[PDB]
């Protein structure tokens, strides 16, 4: 009926604690809160479900 | 011989009734325990 809820943060995935590479990563921008829109959108429905 | 254990992240929620009727909130800190928080 349900799977588990994952919530992850892509910011911190693809480099922990590194300002430097966050600061890179800016200038690919909104694909990291794409991913948690939808990360959010699976986790959420398995309340519904 | 030393454990390293990365320290604490997790998600914040902010919890509110209606912004509409009101502009008090509450958070909830994910997968923290309070210990966590009034040392941070
Ligand atoms: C939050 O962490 C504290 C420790 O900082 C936990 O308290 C410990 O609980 C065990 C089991 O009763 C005791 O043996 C320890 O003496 C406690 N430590 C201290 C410093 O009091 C607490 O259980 C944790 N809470 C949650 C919800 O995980
Ligand atoms: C929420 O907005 C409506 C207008 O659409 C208003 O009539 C209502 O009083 C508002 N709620 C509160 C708690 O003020």
């Amino acid at each position: 009926v349900s799977m588990t809820k994952t919530s992850v943060d892509c910011t911190m995935y693809i480099c922990g604690d590194s300002t430097e590479c966050s600061n890179l990563l800016l200038q690919y921008g909104s694909f990291c809160t794409q991913l948690n829109r939808a990360l959010t959108g699976i986790a959420v429905e398995q309340d519904k479900n | 011989i030393l454990d390293i254990t990365p320290c604490s992240f997790g998600g914040v929620s902010v919890i509110t009734p209606g912004t509409n009727t009101s502009n008090q909130v509450a958070v909830l800190y994910q997968g923290v325990n309070c210990t966590e928080v009034p040392v941070a």
